[PDB]
């Protein structure tokens, strides 16, 4: 409500920014693609482990 | 001028920066976001192309330097033969040489392999 508290706007992002690229790769006839996941956390939790906590 | 106390060492003023340098507090940060460009870029090869353009600072007129570049180029190909057909190019190890001559460090012919390859006959394929 308001009893002179302020509220403080918080973003609740441990992890600050995520990206994936796709590396695709041939062998005539064995289209096998492999992920790569890149994380990054603000120190809260490694980036291993968001990656299990996502 | 020279002054010591009783120990006989000697005691001197040290030189500080008196005034603040706003410029200081403003470029000192680095952004924390740039891991896959850098790696982007190295992989691509503009790394070179950097390298390239530095090279031509330090030069008077840029025919002269492929001129230089090429002669020195062919020069690297006759002493070995079976060195720059693939993976290593002459003109890029005559780059490298070059920059590393000016006291940076850059891999040798900007070759680069590929860690993550899985088989000797997998090629990777270009997602256009």
């Amino acid at each position: 409500f308001e009893d002179r508290s302020y509220p403080i706007d918080a973003v609740f992002m441990p992890v600050q920014n995520a990206n994936h690229s796709i590396h695709s790769y041939g062998n005539g006839n064995e289209k096998q693609e492999i992920l790569f996941i890149e994380i990054w956390t603000n120190g809260s939790l490694t980036p291993k482990e968001a990656l299990h906590e996502a | 001028g020279i002054q010591r106390d009783d120990n006989g060492r000697r005691i001197w003023r040290r030189r500080t920066l008196t005034k603040k340098d706003d410029m200081l507090r403003y470029k000192l940060q680095r952004v924390p976001f740039v891991e896959e460009q850098v790696r982007k870029i190295k992989e691509v090869g503009k790394v070179m192309t950097m390298d390239i353009e530095r090279l031509l600072l330090s030069e008077d007129n840029r025919f002269e330097f492929v001129n230089s570049v090429a002669a020195e180029a062919t020069e690297y190909v006759e002493k070995n033969r079976d060195e720059y057909g693939g993976t290593k190019k002459a003109i890029f190890h005559v780059l490298s040489n070059r920059v590393n001559d000016l006291g940076f460090d850059r891999p040798e012919a900007y070759a680069e392999s590929d860690p993550y390859k899985p088989g000797p006959g997998y090629l990777k394929e270009y997602y256009t």
